[PDB]
RNA sequence: AAUUUAAUAUAACUAUUAAUAGAAGGUUACUAAUAAAUUAAUAAUUAAUUUUAAAACCUAAAGGUAAACCUUUAUAUUAAUAAUGUUAUGAAUAAUUAUUAAUAAUAAUAAACUAAGUGAACUGAAACAUCUAAGUAACUUAAGGAUAAGAAAUCAACAGAGAUAUUAUGAGUAUUGGUGAGAGAAAAUAAUAAAGGUCUAAUAAGUAUUAUGUGAAAAAAAUGUAAGAAAAUAGGAUAACAAAUUCUAAGACUAAAUACUAUUAAUAAGUAUAGUAAGUACCGUAAGGGAA
RNA sequence: AAGUAAUUAAUAUUAGUAAAACAAUAAGUUAUAAAUAAAUAGAAUAAUAUAUAUAUAUAAAAAAAUAUAUAUUU
RNA sequence: UAAUCUUAU
């Protein structure tokens, strides 16, 4: 197979943004969350983008007769609304599936796993959703595998005291304010 | 935020920096001198014939 | 001798520096951590146990013995026994007739 | 000293070739200004390079709105001080001014070229229904200075080549068609072209393949539904099978020749109704049409 | 204010070259041989067709058709 | 009936 309407798919190259450089005029008010998915957002197939669909787009083609009377015609994926376990986020996960991905998932043993796969084909067959359950999942497997110590407090301790500093200097000085300014100390 | 690695492509990544790790394998001035020499003598033979 | 050597065709001279004549490349197919794995043979990567695919495709392969060929440095190459291609005379000495040939 | 002829301007567009590069409108006013430095070369200088000031309102996306207006309140808080006047008991509570520190903001952005999605009909076939027109027009979406393609699961034929792109021959040949209308390759040889090869992948499975429904007029690679392998001792390629040959899919990157726009130069058996105004006048509710 | 252009094919006239032409990097197109659906076939054994070549047919002729031959190849 | 699906909180 081939996934010419995911990997044809471009995104506007987002230019390396330098700590001195100047601002762009529209910059959001939320952060982003997750990463970026290589192949951005179906523009077709909309409904895929809510689903694990694995690269399964709408067919359009002829309806043939005796008569060769050719008629357009279209050509839907089996998608099926499906909850499935994932061991990984410890909940079911309920997404529109196609009965093709259902039943690679059931061969690959998990969903999980199926998010998780490292080939590039997998990659370009999950969606932006499937992307970020992927996401989701790989960094809850990174926070089991390595907690913190294997600081707070100490920030905690010295606030106060930095707020006192503060003031017997002349200025009044924040928590939110505090820990920005020692996120990378 | 970047995605974390999986378990594989850590593991390929190990690999990678493993293989970097070994001594190179660079062409000698002596593997070309001994090339060129040949070479030398495979056009002074077609010359003859 | 250095400026005859220089004096080769690209492709040819790339080879000689990436995969210099030093080492002695295996016949055989081999574990692709190995030093002495032959770039044109596909060698069985050893955790996977999957073959990868020759360093230099056929093709390549090909181009860089028929430049050895014309230069007469094929023996500075790593050996293509084991990759089904023969070359030019040996290739013609070597073949058996097909079946329609001789049995039609 | 003057006149003529030819060429050249800040001051025409159009076509070609070459080279280089990838770019604000309107509204009406409390009108929307600038300042400098260094470096050659003849203090002022012109030129190059660099820094720097201001710059209203509107042009979907601070929040509205009946574009050039209204409302949010950064000539803001919040805190800390200092000066002032009042209340109640030197300390406390509110207000005004002036410094110091802390807190957010301003989408007017091309068009052509490219890729993807959906995809007509008139028309031709001297009718018309397969076929054609045509994956064209159109609408929709998304990117970049270009995009696309690209280092063979390619071609070929027992000899061999050895990436992609564009053109010439091959060739209107093979091929195909209600065998009608008509459609039509590839190998090979030439140019143009750039250093053109090179790993970034722990070598790829719901994948190849099969059935079935569709699918570039020849030549497939794609694709919905469902069954579904193999390890280089293997796998892909041709109705089929046997021999042989060739290549290694389900992981990747890539200048260059090309397209379009703009500029500069040069050439015009081009334009003065293709020679600069104006998308104005005027027509229409509007999209839109459009003079002299 | 109305037979124009492009890419092609066939004729004619002239001009260049000529059993060769165009092109010169090779490659190609046309000509140089006529046939036949096609095939491994193809033009005086001692001369004008009464000979020869091809297609049908055949042991080989004859028979129909077209083509080839009478100092210099067209 | 932890296949599916509809409704309400
Ligand atoms: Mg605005
Ligand atoms: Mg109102
Ligand atoms: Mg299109
Ligand atoms: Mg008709
Ligand atoms: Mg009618
Ligand atoms: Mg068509
Ligand atoms: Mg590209
Ligand atoms: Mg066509
Ligand atoms: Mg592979
Ligand atoms: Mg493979
Ligand atoms: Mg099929
Ligand atoms: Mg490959
Ligand atoms: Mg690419
Ligand atoms: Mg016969």
């Amino acid at each position: 197979r081939q996934w010419r309407l995911i990997e044809t798919r471009k995104i506007a190259k987002q230019p390396n943004y330098q700590v001195g450089d100047a601002k762009p005029l529209h910059m959001p008010k939320e952060r982003k969350k997750f990463p970026d998915y290589k192949y951005g957002e179906s523009n077709i197939f909309k409904q895929s983008n809510k689903g694990l669909y694995g690269g399964s787009f709408v067919q359009f083609g002829n309806n043939i007769s005796e008569s060769k009377a050719k008629t357009r015609k279209k050509w839907l994926p089996n998608v099926v609304k499906k909850g499935l376990w994932s061991e990984t986020l410890n909940r079911k996960i309920s997404i529109k599936m196609t009965a093709k991905v259902l039943k690679t998932i059931s061969k690959e043993g998990g969903i999980d796993n199926y998010l998780t796969k490292e080939k590039s084909a997998r990659i370009k067959e999950l969606g932006p959703t499937g992307w970020k359950l992927r996401y989701r999942v790989l960094k809850r497997k990174d926070e089991i595998e390595n907690p913190p110590h294997k600081r707070r407090r100490l920030m905690s301790f010295l606030y106060p005291l930095e707020k006192l500093e503060y003031r017997s200097v002349g200025k009044d000085l924040n928590y939110k304010k505090f820990v920005e300014l020692f996120a990378d100390v | 935020p970047e995605m974390p690695l999986t378990e594989v492509r850590k593991s390929h990544l190990a690999e990678k920096k493993e293989l970097a790790e070994r001594e190179v394998p660079k062409l000698t001035e002596e593997d070309m001198e001994a090339i060129g020499a040949r070479v030398f003598e495979f056009l002074e033979k077609q010359k003859r014939e | 001798y250095k400026q005859y050597f220089d004096s080769l065709p690209l492709k040819l001279k790339s080879f000689f520096q990436r995969y210099p004549p030093s080492i002695k490349y295996s016949p055989v197919s081999t574990s692709t951590k190995a030093i002495n794995a032959n770039p044109f043979l596909p060698n069985k990567h050893p955790v996977t146990q999957r073959f990868h695919d020759p360093k230099y495709s056929l093709r390549r392969m090909s181009d860089v013995y028929k430049l050895a060929l014309r230069y007469g440095v094929e023996e500075f190459l790593p050996p293509i026994e084991n990759t089904k291609k023969l070359f030019f005379e040996e290739k013609y000495n070597k073949k058996t007739l097909m079946k329609g040939v001789l049995l039609p």
